[PDB]
């Protein structure tokens, strides 16, 4: 709504030794109910086309708007004009390979850090066919199974967790609620020992401290809090 | 340069790609996949409604059999479709079903008692099955007549892809994200693989193998309004196009969703429609029954969305700086409810809109979302003039679809198809290698392709790209809408022409990099003009109104003179694609008839009556 | 046998990462009932020096400070142990944390640098303390002196608040972290452990200057 | 602005490791130095009371302990944050030293544990000792004989060698490692230095139950 | 190198000739080979790199584990 | 099967090998060195007597040349 948005951008390019980092400083006009994907794709696609954002559905189902907004890791796309002071500051996600400008590799993360934890249904093999008749799931289950495996794997919760960002080798809220939901599943058969030999030992469960960014800065709003917790019981009740 | 080998190339990350990488590798095949972003983020995640297949466990789809399925399916494409291909289809949905359920979705199950629906604007009650407890619920979806269409929430495209994916880590698809294939290697009408670019380095890569798969989904981003992702710009459609060999099936056949949301064109989901749906005019009147008296909202799309242009020409649109538009009225289902307590389409309406649907209504108007045309393939999916490559997908036609693909079809289509079309594949890649000659990936290839992005960098050939980008989503919004006319058609195409030629002098804005963003548009503004005109020359030269390709000058549906598939090739060099036709399905299971909605006005077939039901040789058993 | 590495202890694998983080959090709650046992018996000279005497030669023969003293030493040593391990000793961690700290804006986040600049004040001055009171001499509620006028211990307007701040942000992450969560019960948890912090703040330095 | 990843803190990279790594070895070499003149200064009971008393009433009456107190206090507690940093705390680190450590049969590194087990030893009676003397009350002989023998202080022999232990593989460390000894004259420096060590151990224990 | 017949060694090897054999040879017959790979390209069919090649050695690996034909290697190595 | 490319592929590693790779990796060309173990531990390592060639330098070669290099290299070894 007519008011001037001004907008420092982050700019490096890890291909041309000569680019250091610095910030640049964009102009835009507001217009009413604009996304700050509105306001970058003007900034590119009129301006300087040379920078490099991250967009794919515009409608924050996908987990490519993510980037720091006016010091939180946030979306793009997702967040709107409208609450954001006058001037705003876009950083690249940390923690995470920066490619250039706001983009980063984070899929690269999720699947190295997916085989650590191995995230799938590991099936007995009682020699299933679609042929017959399907799985017994009561509703309730199976919608908080769709509560976890709801995650649009944006990478907010490890940009923002002051462990990961310390220690790299930290898996992650992600990692540790991924687990999660393949524990509440019947489908995957893994022992709760299995479970712990994946994220039990530390650098994924025990390796939180605690500081609850992940909570407080996901954007689909994952249980992210109470489900670490209750990770953390299960795992740590291995004791005798 | 970089030259890398596989046995099974799938081009697209996303569903159909998955699944098929899957299958090669459940038969155990080494497998690239190519992604423009991470396999997750595709387009089928954006997908918000549910996947379609018969069940019979829902009580409103008691009795529903994959005939059931068939039959819509046809009658939904306008009888425009091989039916062949979805009879395989319809029978190979439930098998799909129980499958990928196997693979961990969280598909909402069904809850024995008696429920408050919602079938018109008006709930009824019904009760759900008391023996069929946890079994896979279904939802009102479409044109179907039971409830077929199977849902986790509301992101099920989420939750499929997500199990899709855990499924390729497991079985180890080795996957490059950040990969935009540039042209296919070729020679002799024989596939070894496509060129393809870094999207971090930037320069060429060339992917080498037996049995390739083009993944690439829809060309929406040819339009101004489109629901599709940024991302879609039909890639492995313009790699294909520009062989000149395999052609472009059904091009014209564009499929328009009318519950696209106005001021960010984002799509609102067709479960809202499907659970009492309202549309309502600019003064809140649900104008259904009047254009479609019985199936109303639940009518097929290109009807719903033909009505709405129609109503809202009448002047009762609502007026809006974004236009005028009509609204979607869901605070009619109830607030707790919501599709299961959060529907995230509640949360488009919530971020991005100033409504909230359990008070206010959604403007919606229609709005661009599948496309129905692409890579021509066979009942066995192989592409048209070359071999070795294969086609799945949004990019595909299979042409299980038709003139108008049926709500919630596609996903089956990706799994289903995917599944089949991936089979063929896995034992075509397990019979004759081929020869990889280096003077096809050297020659040309490398050469045609490292050559247009010199010429797009270094050159004068001034145009801006995103002009020609502009001036072409302005040509296509007002050319090729929901309504045609041959004359506005033919004006279109030749100022289509003429941007071709401009699109080939190209330049950037900019000042070169490794890696250049703006090279990734730039380069693929000739290919985008290049399908758009596939789909206008398509639609000028195909005089009857058939699917959602409706013609004011040729209304009725001309079953005797075009019955069939317009398919386009380019070859060479050219300024225009050349435009040949093909028998749709001879194969006809359900002869040529009424839909059951609609206006139609049809020249009844007369040829066909020899051929009819001939089902011979059936290896649709599986 | 399995003397480099390959996997762990034993035949196949080691649980010791969670016994030993499952101790940290033992730790955290046994230090936390004493220092609630500290703060009712030595905050009794706001209600009168008598009842902190009473009490105070009360338990044990005087919380037997041969036995008892011990615990707390030991213990709080051995959670020493226990949070070094996250401590951001290298010029890194502590570089990062502090940049990552201040860019994120968010709250328990930054609290953290607090559990731990307020752990090496603790280190010192809590053992120099506990040690000179930890000693013989019974007490009294005379014997400060120990503090105040013509003492020389000046330093629980220093100690009281590392301290204090110390337990509240303690108490309130071994209560997320282990499933006393929320985030329903996460408010009205988050403003009780505040009320709780600054409550007891305040009535230790009124049983600090309601010592003089 | 860097407030991401890229490399370091200044246009190029950071220079804070070596200038940390030297400051925790001029850490050690101040240190040693300090108790050096320590257990000279007043390890002199076995001489005199009155020499002493004198040589602690020779700079401003106990070896101005109000401007030299606080100079071993937070420069020994910096000493403890430098030196923490590589320090075996975590459980995996604990666990692989100990097993190549008992496989190895290697000395000086053996001698990297004891250097552990010392440091957290000398933290808390350290601390504790240095606080309790460090309290206004200029030195007697006499009233040092006081406490020791009670107080009750006795102990530091459980602070002696484990004291001149650290310090002395210190010494020898620090010599090694910034590159002033061998292998030429290597042999001489760690037997040189075990003697230096055990010396001390030996004037420091007279000193002990001599001061009784 | 000395895998090679290049004979620049002949009947009798000269000595120190062998170390300058391998260098000197790598600079000339790498010169050489740059030039015969930067000029005209191959086509690898596969009914080569796959038929045979993997098919006749296979062959091999598994005709010498489950196979029959029963005789130590090592008594044939010293003999 | 797991088929990997290149343009020069050196099967071997060790002296030879390795400098025909260092000149066309010198030229920019993608190359594959195999060896049965790390390029380093090779038999060209285990050389301890020097390499022959000519200098113009060691007093004890003053006015040494190719000639007699060529001549001694051809006599010596027969043909
Ligand atoms: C908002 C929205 C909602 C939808 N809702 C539904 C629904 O409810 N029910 C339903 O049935 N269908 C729905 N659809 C349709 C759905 O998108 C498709 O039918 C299908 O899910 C797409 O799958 P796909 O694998 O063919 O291709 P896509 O999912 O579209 O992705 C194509 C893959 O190929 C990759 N690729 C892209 N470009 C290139 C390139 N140049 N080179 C190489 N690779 C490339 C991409 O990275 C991607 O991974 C919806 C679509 C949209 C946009
Ligand atoms: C003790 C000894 C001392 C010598 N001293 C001298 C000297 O002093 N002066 C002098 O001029 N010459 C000397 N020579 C001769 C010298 O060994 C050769 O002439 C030359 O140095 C060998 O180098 P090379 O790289 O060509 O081959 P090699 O050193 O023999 O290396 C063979 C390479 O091929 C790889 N390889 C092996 N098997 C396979 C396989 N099955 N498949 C694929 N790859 C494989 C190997 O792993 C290795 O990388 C000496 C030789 C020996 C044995
Ligand atoms: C002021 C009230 C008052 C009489 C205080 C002195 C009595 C004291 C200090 C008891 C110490 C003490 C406290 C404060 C506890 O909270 C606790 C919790 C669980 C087990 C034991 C104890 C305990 O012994
Ligand atoms: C030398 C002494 C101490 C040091 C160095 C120290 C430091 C720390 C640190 C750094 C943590 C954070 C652990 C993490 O982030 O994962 C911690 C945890 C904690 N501290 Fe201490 N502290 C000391 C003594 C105390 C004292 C006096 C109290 C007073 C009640 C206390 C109570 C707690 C509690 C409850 C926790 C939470 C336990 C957990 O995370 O599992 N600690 N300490
Ligand atoms: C068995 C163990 C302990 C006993 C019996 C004890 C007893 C006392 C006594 C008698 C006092 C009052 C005067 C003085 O400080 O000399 C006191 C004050 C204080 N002590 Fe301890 N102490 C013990 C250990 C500890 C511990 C573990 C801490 C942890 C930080 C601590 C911190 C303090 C503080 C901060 C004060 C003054 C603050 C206030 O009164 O609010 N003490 N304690
Ligand atoms: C809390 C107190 C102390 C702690 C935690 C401690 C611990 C340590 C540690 C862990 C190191 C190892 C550095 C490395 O391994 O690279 C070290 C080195 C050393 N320490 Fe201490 N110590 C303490 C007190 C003392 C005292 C009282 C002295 C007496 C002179 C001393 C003298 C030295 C010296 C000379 C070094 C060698 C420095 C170097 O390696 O660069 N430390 N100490
Ligand atoms: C301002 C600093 C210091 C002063 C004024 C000081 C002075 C003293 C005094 C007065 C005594 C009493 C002698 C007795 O107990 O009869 C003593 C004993 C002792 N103190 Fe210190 N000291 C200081 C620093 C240190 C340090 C850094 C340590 C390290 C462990 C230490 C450890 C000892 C030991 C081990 C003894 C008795 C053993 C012996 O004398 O050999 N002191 N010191
Ligand atoms: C309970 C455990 C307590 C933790 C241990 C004690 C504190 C941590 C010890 C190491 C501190 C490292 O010191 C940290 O980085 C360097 C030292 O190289 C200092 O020097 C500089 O570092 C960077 C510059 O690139 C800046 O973030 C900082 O503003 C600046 O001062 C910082 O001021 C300090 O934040
Ligand atoms: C640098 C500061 C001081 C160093 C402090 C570092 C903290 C780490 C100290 C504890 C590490 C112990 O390291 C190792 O732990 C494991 C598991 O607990 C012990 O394991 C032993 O006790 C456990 C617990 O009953 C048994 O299950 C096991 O059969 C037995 O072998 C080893 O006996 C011990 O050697
Ligand atoms: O709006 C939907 O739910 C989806 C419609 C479709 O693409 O079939
Ligand atoms: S937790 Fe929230 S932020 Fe982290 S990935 Fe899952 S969704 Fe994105
Ligand atoms: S922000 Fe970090 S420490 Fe665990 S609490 Fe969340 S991952
Ligand atoms: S852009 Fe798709 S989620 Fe932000």
């Amino acid at each position: 709504m007519n008011r001037m948005l001004t907008l420092n951008i982050f700019r490096y390019n890890p291909l041309d030794p000569d680019s250091q980092p610095r910030m640049q400083t964009f102009t835009v006009q507001e217009y009413d109910s604009m996304t700050l994907f509105i306001a970058l794709t003007q900034i590119r696609d009129e301006k300087d086309p040379t920078l490099k954002v991250d967009f794919c559905c515009r409608a924050g189902i996908c987990g490519s708007c993510a980037m720091v907004i006016n010091g939180r890791p946030g979306l793009a796309c997702h967040t709107q004009t409208k609450d954001l002071p006058a001037e705003i500051t876009l950083h690249p996600l940390p923690f995470f390979q920066l490619l250039g400008d706001l983009s980063v590799d984070t899929g690269s993360w999720f699947r190295k850090t997916g085989l650590q934890i191995e995230a799938w249904c590991h099936s007995d093999d009682k020699a299933f066919d679609p042929t017959a008749d399907e799985m017994r799931m009561d509703n309730d289950l199976a919608n908080e199974i769709f509560e976890l495996d709801r995650c649009i794997e944006c990478g907010c919760c490890v940009a923002a967790c002051g462990t990961a960002r310390m220690r790299t080798d930290f898996l992650g809220a992600v990692s540790i609620m991924r687990v999660a939901r393949f524990y509440l599943d019947p489908r995957d058969k893994r022992s709760e020992d299995d479970y712990y030999d994946v994220i039990g030992n530390d650098q994924g469960v025990f390796g939180c401290m605690g500081l609850l960014a992940c909570e407080d800065v996901c954007p689909k709003g994952i249980p992210l809090q109470d489900q670490l917790g209750i990770m953390r019981r299960m795992m740590a009740m291995h004791s005798v | 340069m970089q030259i890398y080998h596989t046995d099974v190339l799938c081009i697209g990350g996303a569903l159909a790609g998955e699944r098929v990488a899957v299958e090669a590798s459940m038969a155990g095949l080494k497998t690239i996949m190519l992604s423009l972003v991470p396999p997750r983020r595709s387009h089928s995640s954006a997908a918000q409604g549910g996947m379609q297949a018969a069940l019979g466990n829902a009580i409103m789809g008691d009795g529903d059999s994959p005939d059931v399925h068939f039959a819509d399916t046809v009658k939904g494409s306008d009888w425009g479709c091989d039916q062949e291909v979805a009879r395989i289809f319809a029978d190979t949905a439930p098998i799909v079903m129980r499958e990928v359920a196997h693979w961990g979705v969280p598909w909402n199950r069904v809850v024995p008692g008696k429920h408050t629906y919602y079938k018109g604007g008006k709930p009824f009650e019904a009760e759900e099955k008391a023996e069929k407890a946890g079994l896979i619920h279904a939802r009102a979806f479409g044109g179907t007549a039971a409830w077929r269409t199977c849902y986790t929430a509301d992101g099920t495209g989420r939750s499929v892809l997500n199990t899709l994916d855990t499924k390729c880590l497991q079985y180890g698809v080795t996957v490059h994200d950040r990969m935009q294939a540039e042209a296919l290697i070729h020679d002799g009408g024989n596939c070894l693989g496509c060129i393809a670019r870094c999207l971090r380095t930037g320069e060429l890569v060339a992917y080498l193998a037996t049995s390739t798969l083009i993944a690439t989904g829809g060309y929406g981003r040819i339009y101004k309004a489109t629901t599709n992702a940024v991302i879609c710009d039909g890639g492995g459609q313009i790699i294909a196009l520009d062989t000149g060999l395999v052609p472009m099936g059904n091009m014209e056949a564009v499929q328009f969703h009318p519950t696209g949301t106005v001021p960010t064109d984002i799509l609102v989901t067709e479960g809202c429609r499907g659970d009492g749906g309202t549309l309502l005019d600019v003064n809140q009147y649900r104008f259904m029954p009047d254009y479609e008296p019985d199936k109303a909202q639940l009518a097929s799309r290109d009807v719903v969305s033909r009505r709405m242009t129609e109503h809202m020409r009448k002047g009762l649109g609502v007026k809006s700086p974004y236009g005028d538009h009509l609204w979607l009225d869901i605070r009619h289902l109830g607030e707790k409810h919501i599709t299961t307590k959060l529907r995230e389409v509640y949360d488009i309406c919530t971020n991005f809109l100033g409504v909230n649907p359990i008070h206010q209504l959604i403007p919606v108007r229609p709005t661009h979302h599948y496309s129905m045309g692409g890579v021509r393939t066979n009942r066995d999916g192989a592409a048209y003039g070359l071999k070795g490559l294969f086609s799945a997908g949004e990019s595909a036609c299979w042409d299980m679809h038709g003139f108008n693909r049926l709500g919630g079809n596609s996903l089956a289509e990706t799994v289903v198809a995917g599944r089949y079309i991936g089979e063929r594949m896995v034992e075509f890649t397990k019979g004759a290698t081929p020869s990889f000659g280096m003077q096809y990936v050297e020659d040309a290839h490398k050469k045609v392709q490292e050559r247009i992005t010199d010429i797009v960098t270094g050159r004068k050939g001034k145009e801006n790209t995103f002009k020609i980008r502009d001036e072409m989503h302005d040509i296509m919004m007002e050319g090729v809408g929901i309504f045609r006319n041959g004359t506005d058609l033919q004006k279109a195409v030749n100022k289509l022409e003429e941007l071709y030629d401009r699109s080939q002098k190209i330049s950037l804005s900019s000042a070169c990099k490794g890696m250049n963003p703006e090279l990734s548009t730039a380069l693929r503004i000739r290919g985008m003009l290049k399908l758009a005109q596939c789909t206008a020359y398509g639609a000028l030269d195909r005089t009857e109104s058939r699917g959602a390709h409706t013609r004011e000058d040729f209304p009725e549906r001309n079953d005797k003179e075009w019955l069939n598939r317009t398919l386009s090739y380019w070859k060479e060099g050219a300024s225009m694609p050349t435009l040949e036709y093909e028998e749709a399905s001879p194969y006809y299971e359900m002869p040529p008839g009424d839909r059951g909605y609609g206006g139609g006005v049809t020249i009844a077939n007369e040829l066909p009556p020899e051929k009819f039901v001939i089902p011979e040789a059936a290896k649709e058993n599986l | 046998m399995n003397a480099s590495t390959i996997t762990l202890h034993v035949p196949q694998r080691s649980k010791i990462a969670g016994r030993m983080d499952f101790f940290q959090m033992v730790s955290g709650a046994l230090l936390i009932l004493f220092l609630w046992a500290h703060m009712m018996l030595v905050s009794s000279v706001i209600l009168s020096p008598s009842l902190m005497n009473g009490i105070a030669w009360f338990f044990e023969a005087t919380y037997m400070a041969q036995i008892g003293g011990p615990a707390v030493f030991v213990l709080m040593v051995v959670h020493f142990i226990l949070a070094a391990r996250k401590m951001p000793f290298k010029q890194d961690e502590w570089k990062t944390f502090r940049v990552h700290a201040c860019m994120l804006h968010h709250k328990d986040t930054t609290m953290w640098v607090v559990q731990v600049i307020s752990a090496i004040f603790i280190l010192v001055l809590g053992a120099v303390h506990m040690f000179v009171v930890l000693t013989d001499l019974p007490i009294t509620a005379a014997k400060s002196a120990a503090r105040l006028q013509s003492g020389w211990l000046y330093l629980y307007l220093v100690l009281l608040p590392l301290a204090e701040l110390h337990v509240g942000v303690g108490f309130y992450r071994i209560g997320v972290k282990y499933g006393f969560v929320g985030r329903n019960k996460r408010k009205w948890f988050q403003k009780t452990e505040n009320l709780m912090m600054i409550g007891f703040i305040t009535i230790g330095l009124l049983t600090l200057v309601r010592f003089m």
